[PDB]
């Protein structure tokens, strides 16, 4: 198991250091606590060909490895 | 008079209380859990001296090993919040080496800077507030003494730093 810097936009810039271990639904949460406490957040990886939603089980820092790809995860929020 | 963005960096050694004053200010509201920062950024919209400021804040990492890519924000900043905590005497000698690193990114000794002591609302001090008075008058540069735990001098840290980048603004 490693570890690896991500950085996340969202509207306002956070990195931070994520497990190989960690799934969307932990990353989520640990970014929702970071800026409003008291916690339905989803997760995106957004390129200049397209956008697309990362699922819950799957790992972020696995996803960002997997990329010609100035690839950049946004948090939003249907609210 | 006019609209405008500043770049503010806050730095400072690690458990300082550099993401805390920045929370305060964002938010109005103080951090309690110690989460060693990376790199974070944030924007907010204030009236300093009758002009709207675009604040662009920087809170960066105190730890070596989590501050990687230090001379790039280092560029990009116009200012920087130097903290050191008055509990901590390391944290405060650290600062004469954040403080040349960034006269070597910018390659000049006008940089504006404002050397911020956190953790005031402590009895236990161990940096008199005149050591960082000589300090803070060796560079040229203000002095305050904050607190992220009651907003103590949060606001003045801050926007005298952006006075004290208006003395550059070309
Ligand atoms: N008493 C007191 N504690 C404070 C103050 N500011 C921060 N702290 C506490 O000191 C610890 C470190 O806070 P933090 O803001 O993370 O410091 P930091 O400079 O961001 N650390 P890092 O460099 O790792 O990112 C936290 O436990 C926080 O609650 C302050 O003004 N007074
Ligand atoms: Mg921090």
């Amino acid at each position: 198991e490693f570890h690896g810097v991500m950085r996340f936009y969202f509207q306002a810039t956070k990195c931070i250091r994520v497990s190989s271990t960690a799934t969307t639904q932990d990353v989520i949460e640990t970014l929702a606590e970071k800026f409003r406490p008291d916690m339905k957040y989803s997760l995106y990886e957004v390129h200049v060909s397209g956008e697309r939603r990362l699922d819950i089980d799957e790992k972020p820092l696995v996803v960002q490895l997997n990329w010609d790809r100035e690839g950049r995860f946004v948090l939003k929020n249907e609210n | 008079h006019m609209m405008t963005e500043y770049k503010l960096v806050v730095v400072g050694a690690g458990g300082v209380g550099k993401s805390a004053l920045t929370i305060q200010l964002i938010q109005n509201h103080f951090v309690d859990e110690y989460d060693p920062t990376i790199e974070d950024s944030y924007r907010k919209q204030v009236v300093i001296d009758g002009e709207t400021c675009l604040l662009d804040i920087l809170d960066t990492a105190g730890q070596e090993e989590y501050s990687a890519m230090r001379d790039q924000y280092m560029r990009t900043g116009e200012g920087f919040l130097c903290v050191f905590a008055i509990n901590n005497t390391k944290s405060f000698e650290d600062i004469h080496q954040y403080r040349e690193q960034i006269k070597r990114v910018k390659d000049s000794d006008d940089v504006p800077m404002v050397l911020v002591g956190n953790k005031c609302d402590l009895a236990a001090r161990t940096v008199e507030s005149r050591q960082a008075q000589d300090l803070a008058r060796s560079y040229g540069i203000p002095y305050i003494e904050t607190s992220a735990k009651t907003r103590q001098g949060v606001e003045d840290a801050f926007y005298t730093l952006v006075r004290e980048i208006r003395q550059h603004k070309l």
